[PDB]
């Protein structure tokens, strides 16, 4: 839900941790194109505590 | 003199180290991505986790 973004180079890398977060309002903030999940899989993210 | 009963003390270290083995064994990765079987099947989809 952001407007500015940096280039490709930058990367702005902000590291959430240390709170519960919850993979189920992604899918409500903005209709996505592309979703290539690598090792895990979208439907299970809720439960996984990575 | 302590290596008399040196015998019957190796059937019983060959049977520990084999025992041992065979469970230490388990939490080696074969090709996965880890050796718990619950992380296979919550991390990955099922096509990728089989």
């Amino acid at each position: 839900n952001a407007t500015t973004f940096a280039s490709v180079y930058a990367w702005n890398r902000k590291r959430i941790s240390n709170c519960v977060a919850d993979y189920s309002v992604i899918y409500n903030f903005a209709p996505f194109f592309a979703f290539k999940c690598y090792g895990v899989s979208p439907t299970k993210l809720n439960d996984l505590c990575f | 003199t302590p290596s008399a009963l040196g015998k019957l003390q190796d059937v019983v270290n060959h049977n520990a180290q084999a025992l041992n083995t065979l469970v230490k064994q388990l939490s080696s990765k074969f090709g996965a991505i880890s050796s718990v079987l619950n992380d296979i099947l919550s991390r990955l989809d099922p096509p990728e986790a089989e």
